[PDB]
């Protein structure tokens, strides 16, 4: 809204021919918006996106906060737990699966028992470097080429 | 002798900066009208809240002999000497349109005199005070700080005639000690609802039997009397008293015992909000997923109605709503209507999201445009590249992915469209749920009025009703409130704002200041004060089977009508109102003076019988 | 415009479950600028896009003339 307001203005002088250009209305709404993202002394990003039906026990948060990732600013890996399939008409992450995995730059699956392994397999087909292991089947089948 | 023409506003309430009520919109729509009259004369003045102050907030630094103009000057060594004397506050600017300045009272900084002052008043005002009692705690230290305040500037201040607007009962505990400390300060206080007025419509009578109730038996009937004192106290005690609405006016001349000097009716910021044939493509993609496998009704034939607003079953008539609509059917049904009125509640419930049914719903006709799409823009291929090399188009591999797609929609035999689309965290015991159940109103396809409740803000963003409230609103047809209970009415005033035609009553707020300025401009009012219970019922049936048989342009031109009445809602023109209120504080408070200033003596009695 | 119409048509039968789709109207308009783009026999696709303020002399055009293209 603001930086169209400027382009009006800007345009509309021009044309005319023959600084803040920002009026008081313009930032005071720009301050507001600013001030709503500071967060509650302390407060980190969470690790996890979703409310947990069992918070105490899950695997995988439990796993992460024994390795005390916890987003703080020091750390240089950030880790975002997202406990739902994606769809492109979330509030959260809007897209699809395979827009996302598109939108990355690395898949990561380090199975354990995996006699294929389709996930792996269709993130290669859509052109995104991952790592397997040679106890998954796509994996297996990768090292022989 | 001060001036009367050039004063000063001070502007006080529990709202100013966090909105914890429905006055904190009020103020905050108001402020750039007032901003633009009274530039850095105005402030508004209450509790500094210390979790949100920071994002709503420009903190200034106000000893800098910048922060004042000259004139000016005397409120800086007012808010100085508070300072000396341990008073600790928020000088700033509200991050609003307007960005009026603000007086933020810690009220932690004053916690001290606590009990000195909840004595005080009692050997004043006899105002009791239980100390369970925070909110009144509050509102006695936000009120011997205020009064502190204002008497200080008073004294420092002699250039400037200085009037002092208290809204709401926890901001006007300063005005009794205004008036015992003779300070000079004329006063105005705005009360937006009576303490007792929602207490006793809190079960389930009032508009007629409230003019005969013993208010200081019912008010100890509910464990209020305290407050109420407060509420009364600032009512007599303020040199001019007012109320939102005419309604509201005649539940406070019997509940306060004292007869409102006028109204002052809630404006809002018209051009906040200035369509509804793009936006209704939205809400049919919505009704075409829910309806899915048994849509057996034409959309160029149906109507959407709607409520909105904070969950009071009664108090917002959901009921009546919800029981008119079921009558609604039946006179559908038997006139033998080509028509169908999909109606919507918009009321947030306590809700575990979206079912499980309804996400598939629209999941499944999306999927169905995808493929339509997909396959169209086939044939547009192989026709035109058939036509451009001059001299059954569906090919077998289009025919079982449309095929696919539209059995997806066939829903399990016997199974209704849900008349809600989340969780209900209390199916059992939810007032409009049950009401819609003992009017069985569950969809069928004889049902001729379909109901659907969205416990649930509205946001663009959902899987569902991907609109925002104010997009909803346009993509409608007509809006329906059926208030009991309701000072002002934000919702629908808001709703006619932007080109709706709306139903209210003659009990809401705004229905009643509507009622002033028939049926033909958008709004219908329904008699609830003064036909019984059922009659009321019936007359909302009326207005809703009416609309129903309106041609396409018979409705088109009462939309154009109402779109017109917009301008009427501005604070631009009900801002006149708050002049008058405050013009009436004048020439009460300096008759001598005033008359100079007119050329005459004009009536003291009303804010119209002086203008 | 046709197909957007075949869209819907296609659209609205599946929605309410429970062969020809182009109808005659649109056969027609089709039909018409079909014929639009019939050009006059023996006239080929022209060398040139625009009007040659020297047609006889130009070089370009004398030469693609010259090797028959």
């Amino acid at each position: 809204e603001v930086t169209t307001s400027i382009g009006k203005r800007i345009f509309d002088h021009a044309i005319r021919y023959p600084g803040e250009l920002l009026k008081s209305s313009d930032k005071v709404m720009l301050k507001r918006r600013i001030l709503a993202l500071r967060r509650p002394e302390g407060q980190l990003p969470p690790i996890v996106t979703h409310n947990m039906v069992d918070d105490a026990n899950d695997l995988i948060l439990n796993k992460i906060r024994q390795v005390q990732l916890f987003n703080s600013p020091s750390d240089r890996v950030k880790m975002i737990f997202h406990p739902e399939f994606l769809n492109a008409n979330n509030p959260i992450l809007g897209l699809d699966y395979d827009e996302f995995v598109r939108g990355c730059h690395l898949g990561v699956f380090p199975s354990y028992y995996e006699p294929w392994g389709y996930t792996p397999a269709e993130c290669t087909v859509m052109g995104v470097p991952s790592i397997t292991t040679n106890v998954s089947g796509f994996g297996s089948y990768m090292e022989d080429l | 002798s001060r001036d009367l023409q050039n004063h000063l506003l001070f502007e006080t309430a529990t709202e100013v900066a966090n909105r914890v009520g429905g006055i904190y919109s009020v103020l905050k729509s108001k402020a750039p009208i007032t901003v633009a009259q009274y530039k850095d004369h105005y402030h508004l003045i209450g509790p500094l809240n210390k979790a949100t102050y920071q994002n709503e907030v420009d903190i200034l630094d106000w000893k800098k002999p910048e922060a004042f103009s000259d004139e000016m000057r005397p409120v800086q060594h007012a808010l100085q000497t508070m300072e000396s004397r341990g008073v600790h506050f928020v000088y700033g600017r509200w991050l609003i349109e307007g960005a009026p300045k603000v007086i933020l009272f810690d009220l932690d900084s004053v916690r001290g005199y606590s009990n000195e002052w909840k004595g005080d008043l009692w050997s004043l005002v006899g105002i009791p005070s239980p100390e369970n009692d925070f909110e009144t705690n509050d509102a006695i230290l936000l009120g011997y700080t205020v009064a502190w305040f204002l008497g200080e500037v008073a004294h420092l201040d002699s250039q400037h005639a200085i009037v002092a607007h208290f809204h709401e009962w926890l901001a006007g505990v300063a005005l009794p000690l205004c008036r015992k400390r003779r300070i000079d300060v004329v006063t105005i206080f705005t009360t937006h609802a009576t303490l007792l007025g929602r207490y006793l419509c809190a079960s389930g009578d009032f508009y007629n039997c409230l003019e005969s109730v013993d208010v200081d038996h019912e008010a100890g009937r509910f464990g209020i009397y305290h407050r109420y004192c407060i509420e009364r106290a600032a009512a007599h005690s303020a040199d001019v008293f007012t109320t939102v609405s005419q309604i509201t006016a005649f539940e406070a001349e019997h509940l306060l015992k004292r007869k409102p000097d006028g109204i002052l009716p809630n404006g809002l910021n018209v051009i906040k909000f200035q369509l509804h044939a793009l936006k209704k493509e939205k809400i049919n993609d919505f009704v075409r997923g829910h309806f899915h496998g048994c849509f057996d009704f034409d959309l160029d034939n149906t109507l959407y109605f709607f409520i909105a607003g904070r969950y009071e079953y009664k108090n917002k008539g959901a009921d009546m709503f919800i029981e008119a609509l079921a009558r609604l059917n039946y006179r559908l049904k038997v006139s033998g209507s080509k028509k169908t009125v999909v109606a919507f509640i918009v009321m947030p419930a306590k809700n575990n999201s979206f079912t499980v049914e309804a996400l598939k719903g629209q999941a499944e006709v999306r999927a169905l445009e995808n493929t339509v799409h997909e396959v169209t823009t086939s044939i547009g291929k192989r026709i035109f590249d058939h036509a451009i090399r001059y001299p059954e188009l569906l090919k077998s591999s289009d025919k079982v992915m449309l095929k696919r797609r539209i059995l997806a929609l066939r829903r399990p035999e016997g199974q209704l469209p849900p008349i809600v689309t989340h969780n209900m965290v209390d199916d059992a015991n939810d007032l409009i749920l049950n009401k819609i159940r003992q009017v069985q109103l569950f969809n069928s396809p004889s049902d001729r009025v379909k109901m659907i409740f969205h416990p649930e803000f509205l946001n663009a963003n959902n899987p569902i009703l991907g609109l925002d409230y104010d997009e909803f609103v346009r993509g409608c047809h007509l809006g329906v409130f059926p208030s009991y209970y309701e000072p002002w009415g934000y919702t629908p005033a808001e709703c006619t704002v932007m080109g709706v035609p709306s139903i209210t009553t003659n009990v809401s707020g705004f229905g009643s200041y509507m009622e002033d300025l028939a049926k033909d401009y958008g709004i219908y009012i329904v008699d609830r004060r003064f036909k019984a219970p059922d009659e009321s019922v019936e007359q909302l049936v009326d207005y809703m089977e009416e609309f129903v048989k309106k041609t396409a342009a018979q409705a088109i031109n009462q939309r154009n009508r109402t779109e017109r009445l917009s301008d009427l809602l501005d604070w631009k023109r009900m801002g006149l109102e708050y002049v008058k209120a405050r013009q009436l504080a004048l020439r009460r408070g300096y008759p001598d003076q005033f008359r100079e200033l007119v050329g005459e003596e004009l009536n003291d009695s009303n804010m119209d019988a002086l203008a």
